[PDB]
């Protein structure tokens, strides 16, 4: 019933240029493929993981 | 939701994560470090 | 009711005994996500004896089933939480617990 308030860090996201899709009569290739890696993560860098 | 993969750990340094698209199925498919997560999302919209 | 899960590993070799205060960061969450409690919001870690009954049984297993450095996800069962009494005001009666536990280090 009460409005809860509790602080939470700010999110970002980050895509390629690349965009792939379906349809008919479509000239793009179906199956695709990519990796990521990662360097540097901290758990806990705030209270929220 | 959890799905189970060996070594099975939150992403951490030096971890690799492979994404594999096929959009016939339609399947979305994952690797951790080499190693197959017993997991997919499947029968997605394609509308984009 | 006292289930672990791993989130990220740690050595595995070094176990809480009894005795020896454990040293812990924690979120804790009911099990349909509200978050109740929280060490890393004072910005202390919460330090506790075992076989003290200082914490609820569901700590008490899980630490014990923990190890030095681990991060992992416990689930609790009423029963072995607070139960049908509850926390007035925090934890509703017959709730299931959802904690998230750094194991810092033991002393």
């Amino acid at each position: 019933l009460l409005l809860q308030t509790n602080l939470i860090n700010y999110v970002t996201s980050i895509r390629p240029n690349i965009f792939v899709g379906r349809a008919e009569g479509s000239t793009q290739y179906g199956k695709w493929y990519f990796e990521v890696m990662v360097d540097e993560v901290v758990p806990f860098l705030t209270a929220q993981a | 939701r959890p799905v189970t993969s060996p070594g099975q750990h939150l992403l951490a340094p030096e971890d690799v994560v492979s994404c594999c698209l096929d959009l016939s199925v339609p399947s979305i498919s994952f690797r951790i470090n080499g190693c197959p997560v017993q997991g997919v999302f499947e029968a997605f919209n394609l509308d984009g | 009711g006292v289930q672990v899960e791993t989130i990220s590993p740690g050595d595995g070799r070094t176990f809480p005994k009894r005795g020896q205060t454990c040293v812990v960061h924690y979120t804790g969450m009911l099990e349909d996500g509200k978050k109740f409690d929280s060490s890393r919001d004072r910005n202390k870690p919460f330090k506790f004896m075992l076989g003290k009954q200082e914490v609820i049984r569901g700590w008490e297993e899980g630490v014990a089933q923990m190890s030095v450095g681990q991060r992992a996800k416990l689930t609790i069962s009423p029963d072995y939480a607070y139960g049908a009494t509850g926390h007035p005001g925090i934890i509703p009666p017959h709730a299931t617990l959802v904690f998230d536990v750094e194991l810092l280090k033991l002393e």
